[PDB]
Parts: structure tokens; C-alpha cells; sequence
RNA sequence: GUUUUUACUAAUUAUAAAAAAGAAAAGCUUAACUGCAAUACAAACAAUUAAAGCAGGGGCAUUGUCGGCAAUAAUGCAUUGAAGAAAUA
RNA sequence: UAAUGCGAUAAUACGCAUGACGGUUCAUUUUUGCCGUGUGUGGUCACGGUAAAACUUAAGAAUCGUCCA
RNA sequence: AAAUACAUAGCUUAGCGGCUAAAGCACUGGUUUCAUAAGCCAGCUAUCAACAGUUCGAGUCUGUUUGUAUUUA
RNA sequence: AAUG
């Protein structure tokens, strides 16, 4: 019962590793050509930012997950992006990824699964 | 209804069966040190000494000393910077476990290397090295002025300014300058200490 | 579905040492087990000294134990 | 807070016992050493006054309550033997890990086992079939035939009268059977050999 | 039918289906609808098979899916008879 | 793809750490056989296929073991 | 090789999905009798041709290998 | 209430 594939110009991707969570926004013109990444934010950037001001425990923490969502919201708002579609895979069910997605929805970004 | 398992017996290699027919010569401490220093890139430095047999206390000191020279002399990209960070993190941790086996020259080099490198200092590596060399007999018996010059310069950069240690080094540094040995480092340390005394 | 609260009780051993152990209920008086590890014969170390070894090696028969009942 | 929230055995294993095993049995890697994974407590119908292989759950509530007192965590009914039978079970079980596992072991060894009449040593370990992960595990099994030695079943003697016996299993991960015995000895549990 | 969770990934008469999928558990429900339908598979004909999309009233979500069931079998023309409703005479 | 991977409290701040040896799992179409179609007195014929089945020597990658010659 | 039935303690004979069992003769022990028969009392035979399946569970339902009738060539 |  796999559903047919639907092409979308803007998609959100997550890459969950042992140490960090990476979020990217990529624009596509056709499935046969490479995309162009417009946003590239990971918990590594948030950790370097918060640690200077507010001590955090480690990159994989609730404080950094919310910080990553906030930074993603600013970049999309500046570029006039308000709606994205999430790419679902094994990493999409990670607890860290789910926290970031919840924060993005509350901030105002409309994320669609289908 | 519960089956049980029998672990297969181990396979000991038969005696008088060479492990390899290739020519792999034996390496001593001197050869490893020469190999480590003769490195041009972080990747070569990382692979210059690996394994618990070669990555000993003396190898860790050599890596830190050579890393400082390469960092000062060259500018690196993101990938090479990550390689440099990995080298520093591993070498210090090895030193923190085999510190008691280090020699006088190795400790003097370690202090100098740590001062030059910009990464965060490990737990108390500098303090521990000072304590071992605080007997005041090793610096006096340090025949090689290079070790004394490195130690004096390292502390000056770190701003320790120990009254007892410096008082001992002053006559040694002046003697080295008179003998023309390690003039650059000895002069640099003396100038920095003189500036501190003025301030 | 709800786990019970675990309290602490004082248990006194044969050697006078005390241990705090979990218990569902609360007891004010210390509990004295009939037998403990130290008193039981199974929990005994097998390290023996040279003096003990010499005593075992040199033993002479003594049948007084059997003949005591006849004398009495 | 006048509550038992710590674990004596937990401190002993990691801060005292672990180093001694390393010296006795050197290994290349730190984590390569004996480890105690879990302890399982089971009560079946054959260990109770009830004489039937399959019994209703309401008849096993008392035994489930008994395990809760002993362990401090709720127990669960065993799965039915077949889909046809739904409301009948065949015993109760409970599994413990971590601090709760160590606390149970300490109380059992120090107080209950020494007061059991016919105890000499725990049997030798048995090696199970490796699972999909390929890890070899050994199990040590023994039973407690006098459950009325705990000081907890005295509040309501009539209620807990039918409690008779229980079975215990311990799972150990180690390189060889000798290592398993070394760990068991460190736990102060004599082994029958 | 549809949402949520995860130490699970089976079974059918038979079968290498299926991981953004299923099974089980928990909650709410009746789309197992009314009136139509481009275009195709197959096929002597009769019938048989798949189906985007439009309007109405609904279900669960909150903008996706639902016109019965993983799929491949569980059936019978016309006539005659009978029932519910509606329009005539 | 070192912002990697793995872990026996398994969580990730801490532990192992990218080299070197050893054992496993993955080019003249390697060139022979074989198969298919066409033609055929049953083969002194032609072309193609084998990422369907047998068959060569490497080089690399992924684990795993290891105080290292 | 075709077709329809049947293989149940020592022998006749219940049973044809909830556990693996009914009734009569035989056999064993006791009682009655001078003794033997009849009559009376209590017991005993894991009670289910052989193999492979279906089902939570089969003497019971489905196939195969054996034996016995009945009809046909 | 058959038999020896
Ligand atoms: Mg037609
Ligand atoms: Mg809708
Ligand atoms: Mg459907
Ligand atoms: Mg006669």
C-alpha cells in the first residue's frame, strides 16, 4: 500500500547522527536534476551560539533543538518561504527531530507531511 | 523446549608459521620520533604513529610539538582543521595517562607545545608537568639548553611567573646567551620576564 | 499499574553490623535474622595459613569420643 | 527523606568488584568483562497449591501480589498457551534490571538464602543459543522453596499463607564459563561444584 | 473507515507482496453512501475488470484519506412472482 | 560521512580512535564452454546473448582480530 | 484392475469432536454345598488395523500402505 | 434339590 510519489519544489530533510541533528531546505526544478540548498542549520551551530551566552549540556539537548528551529524560521522568513513538505524516513522518527518539528509549527512555519 | 549451544573452540596459530612474508622492519623510539617530525600535512601527522605500541608518551609529545609548527607555518581549510583537532584531543589524553613515564625533555617540550596551541587546555597537564619539574634539580641538571629554553619561554607565555622557578632560570638563561645556545628562545623569555618585572 | 512505595528497615547481623534494606512496610524495631552470611558455614573463605596446614597434616587418632558413653 | 533510594550492591560492583575482575582476567578492551544483565522471577502453577496446568487469572492475583511485595514492581501474567484460551493463564513473572536488580540480590543473599535448609550452592551456568545479534549468554537457575522467610508477609499471615516457592534466573554476559563463576563468586553466591 | 503510540515484522488452499508499509494495542465512527463520469484492460456477442474527476450529505484528521475487506475463487440471463415508495387514470 | 561510526548503565559531556599486518564478505568483451534465432543430408555456416547457470588473475571497500612485526 | 461397505479387552457388542469409554459372556477372588454345577457378592483387562495430515483437542474428520466381504470385467 |  505504498502511495504514489508527488513532486514538490520545496522539501525539508533531517539527518540525525550520533552527535548532532542537521536540517536542510532544498529547492527542486525536476526530479532529474540536483537541487539547491537554501537553508543549512545544525545543532553544531546552535551549540556554539548558546554556549557563549547560556551554558548548555550538549548539542543534543532540548535547548539546542529549539534554537535550531528558531534559526530555521528566520532564514525561511527572510527568503519568503512559508510552506514546506517534510521528507519522511527512519531519521524522521528520532526524538530530537520530532522536537524541532514541533517548535517550527508553533513558530509559524507550515510543515506538511502529505 | 529450550535448546543449548556449544561455543566452537578457539584456533591458536601453529608455531613456526610466519605471520607475513613481507618485509616489515622493526622500529625503535628514535625512528618513530624522526618519522613523526618528518610530516608535512595533518593527515601524515595523524598516521605517523598509530596503535598502542607506537602511540606512546614520547610519540604524543612529538605530535603536539610538530602540530604547533605546522599550525603556525600554514593555513588550513575545514577538513584539515578537523584533523588537527583530532590530533590534539588524542595526544593530550594519552599524556594524561602516561605522564609519570615522561622524561625531562618531553615535559619541557609538552609545556611549550601546550602554550602555543590555541585549543582548550586539558585538565591539569601544565600543572602536573610543573610539579614533577618543581624539584629544582632537573632544571639544574638539564644539560640541553633547548629544554630549559622551551620551559622558560612556555611559562612566560602562559604567565606563570613563578618566583622560585624564574630565579633559577635567570642565571641559566644568561649562561645560555653567553654560550650562544638557544639565543632566540632565551632572549625571548628574558625579555618577557623583564617586561613583567617592569610591569 | 502503580508501583508501591519502598521504605527502609534496619537489619542487625551476627557481628553487630547494621544494614538498611528496602521493605514495603515500616518496622520500628530492628529485625534480627536467625542466620546470616557470617554465621552460616557455607559462606566461609578457603584461604588457610601455614599453621592450619601443619595441624591438618599431623593428626593422631583419638577414640575417646566413642568410649565416653560406656564410661558414663 | 527517610526512604530507601540508593543501592549498596550497585556501588560495590562498579567501584570495587569490577577492577578486581580485570586484574584476575586481563582483557584487551575495558568493556570486555563479566556483566549481570537481568534477573527474572517466575511463579508457575506447579509451584503453588493449585493443581492444574491452566488456571484463571483471578486465582493467580495473590501470587502476582506476592511478587510485588518481594520486588517492589508490578508483575505480569504469562501469555496464554494458545489463541483459543484467552482468560486463563499459567503463572506470573517479573523482570528487573539496574538498581532494583541489585537491591533484590543483596536482600536475598544476606538474609533469605542462609536461612534456607537445603542450600549448598547455585548450579553451574548453561549457555543459550545466540540470538540474531550473535552474543553468547549464560544463565544460572535456582529456586527458593521457602517464601515465608521475608519479613514482609507477616502483616497479613492468613492472606499470604498459600505462598510456597519461587524460581530465579540470572543472565550473565562473559567470554567463558570460568568468567561467569568469577562474577558469581564476587556476588557472594556459593556455586555447587 | 480514519488518527496516535512501538523492545513486533507474521499468516493464508498456495505464493520471494509490502518499512512511511503492515500487525497488534488505545480512541472516535458507518464511505459496507445518493446522482453522474473522461479514458483504458479484456473480449464473437452477452455480460466481466480498473478508474482520474464533478455535485450533495457525512466520518476521522486539520487539509490528507474513505464509493467495503493485501491481491488472485465464494456464482446465475430473460421471464414469472412478491415487497417499499412515488406519478397517472 | 571525524558535525562519521561503534559501546557491556548506552543516554552520549565520557570510552575506543583515520596507519600498519592477518583472516572473512563483496582486463585486447579476463576467455573458454554453453544457450537462442536463422539456414541446414542431421553442422568445414552466420550473428547475437549469458546484469540467467560452470570457469582467471588482481586491485580496492565494509566489518573483525591485534602493545605492531 | 474398477465400485460400495468394514477393521473396536480373551470373544460378541456401545461410540463417530470436550479428555481415551458402555453392556453381556470369558477370566480372578470370596460365599453357598459332604463335594462339583446352577444361584449370589466383589474385582480385572492404558479398551479403540498401521502411517502421514487437519484442528486449541480426533476411537470419531481427510489421504496412503495392509486385511475382509459385496457387485462388475 | 441337576450330578457323583
Ligand atoms: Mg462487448
Ligand atoms: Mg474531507
Ligand atoms: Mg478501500
Ligand atoms: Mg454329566
Amino acid at each position: 500500500p505504498l502511495k504514489p510519489l508527488v513532486f514538490r519544489p520545496l522539501k525539508l530533510f533531517f539527518w540525525a547522527t550520533n552527535r548532532h541533528v542537521h536540517a536542510k531546505v532544498v529547492r527542486f526544478s525536476s526530479p532529474f536534476n540536483e537541487g539547491v540548498p537554501v537553508v543549512d542549520i545544525s545543532t553544531f551551530d546552535a551549540f556554539n551560539k548558546l554556549k557563549g551566552s547560556a551554558p548548555v549540556v550538549a548539542p543534543r539537548s532540548l535547548e539546542c533543538y529549539k534554537e535550531v528551529a528558531k534559526m530555521v524560521k528566520e532564514e525561511t522568513a527572510r527568503q519568503n518561504i512559508n510552506e514546506v513538505t517534510l521528507h519522511l524516513n527512519s531519521h524522521a522518527s528520532d526524538r530530537g527531530v520530532r522536537e524541532v518539528v514541533r517548535e517550527l509549527k508553533n513558530l509559524g512555519l507550515l510543515v506538511k507531511k502529505v | 523446549i529450550e535448546e543449548y549451544y556449544v561455543v566452537p573452540p578457539a584456533c591458536p596459530p601453529p608455531p613456526h608459521n610466519p605471520k607475513t612474508l613481507k618485509y616489515v622492519p622493526k622500529l625503535n623510539r628514535t625512528q618513530i620520533i624522526a618519522r613523526v617530525y618528518e610530516a608535512k600535512t595533518p593527515t601524515e601527522l595523524e598516521n605517523s604513529a598509530l596503535g598502542k605500541k607506537f602511540f606512546s608518551e614520547f610519540a604524543a609529545v612529538a605530535k603536539l610539538v610538530r602540530l604547533s609548527q605546522l599550525r603556525r607555518a600554514n593555513v588550513y581549510n575545514s577538513r584539515d582543521d578537523a584533523m588537527c583537532v583530532s590530533i590534539y584531543n588524542t595526544s593530550v589524553r594519552v599524556a594524561d595517562k602516561l605522564l609519570h613515564l615522561s622524561s625531562d625533555e618531553e615535559l619541557c617540550g609538552l609545556i611549550w607545545a601546550l602554550s602555543q596551541l590555541p585549543y582548550p587546555e586539558y585538565e591539569n597537564l601544565v600543572d602536573r608537568s610543573l610539579q614533577i619539574l618543581l624539584e629544582e634539580d632537573k632544571p639544574l641538571k638539564t644539560g640541553s639548553s633547548l629544554a630549559v629554553s622551551r620551559a622558560a619561554a612556555g611559562l612566560a607565555s602562559l604567565g606563570r611567573w613563578d618566583a622560585s622557578t624564574w630565579e633559577v632560570l635567570v642565571p641559566l638563561l644568561r649562561k645560555n646567551v653567553q654560550e650562544g645556545k638557544e639565543v632566540e628562545l632565551s632572549n625571548l623569555a628574558l625579555g618577557l620576564y623583564d617586561a613583567r618585572e617592569t610591569v | 499499574l502503580v508501583r508501591p512505595l519502598t521504605k527502609a528497615m534496619t537489619v542487625v547481623l551476627s557481628n553487630g553490623a547494621t544494614l538498611r534494606l528496602p521493605t514495603v512496610y515500616a518496622r520500628a524495631k530492628p529485625w534480627f535474622p536467625v542466620m546470616d552470611l557470617h554465621s552460616h558455614n557455607v559462606w566461609k573463605h578457603k584461604i588457610k595459613t601455614d599453621f592450619q596446614l601443619e595441624s591438618e597434616k599431623n593428626i593422631t587418632p583419638d577414640f575417646s569420643n566413642f568410649y565416653n558413653k560406656f564410661g558414663k | 527523606s527517610s526512604l530507601h533510594l540508593t543501592s549498596r550492591y550497585h556501588h560495590m560492583f562498579y567501584n570495587v568488584l569490577y577492577r578486581e575482575m580485570m586484574l584476575k582476567a586481563p582483557k584487551t578492551k575495558v568493556e570486555q568483562g563479566p556483566h549481570l544483565e537481568s534477573i527474572t522471577l517466575t511463579i508457575k502453577t506447579t509451584d503453588t497449591r493449585l493443581d492444574k496446568d491452566i488456571v484463571d487469572k483471578w486465582e493467580l492475583l495473590l501470587f502476582s501480589l506476592a511478587l510485588e511485595h518481594i520486588t517492589g514492581e508490578p508483575a505480569a501474567f504469562l501469555p496464554p498457551p494458545n489463541r483459543h484460551v484467552a482468560n486463563k493463564s499459567a503463572g506470573v513473572t517479573v523482570t528487573l534490571k539496574g538498581e532494583k536488580m541489585f537491591n533484590f540480590l543483596e536482600k536475598l543473599v544476606y538474609t533469605i538464602l542462609p536461612n534456607q535448609t537445603g542450600f549448598e550452592g547455585v548450579p553451574q551456568p548453561k549457555t543459550l543459543v545466540p540470538g540474531p545479534d550473535g552474543v553468547v549468554k549464560r544463565v544460572v537457575d535456582f529456586g527458593v522453596t521457602n517464601l515465608l522467610l521475608y519479613p514482609d508477609f507477616e502483616e497479613h499471615f492468613g492472606v499470604f499463607e498459600p505462598i510456597r516457592s519461587m524460581q530465579v534466573r540470572m543472565m550473565i554476559r562473559s567470554d567463558s564459563d570460568e568468567s561467569c563463576n568469577m562474577l558469581v563468586s564476587g556476588l557472594l553466591v556459593p556455586q555447587l561444584e
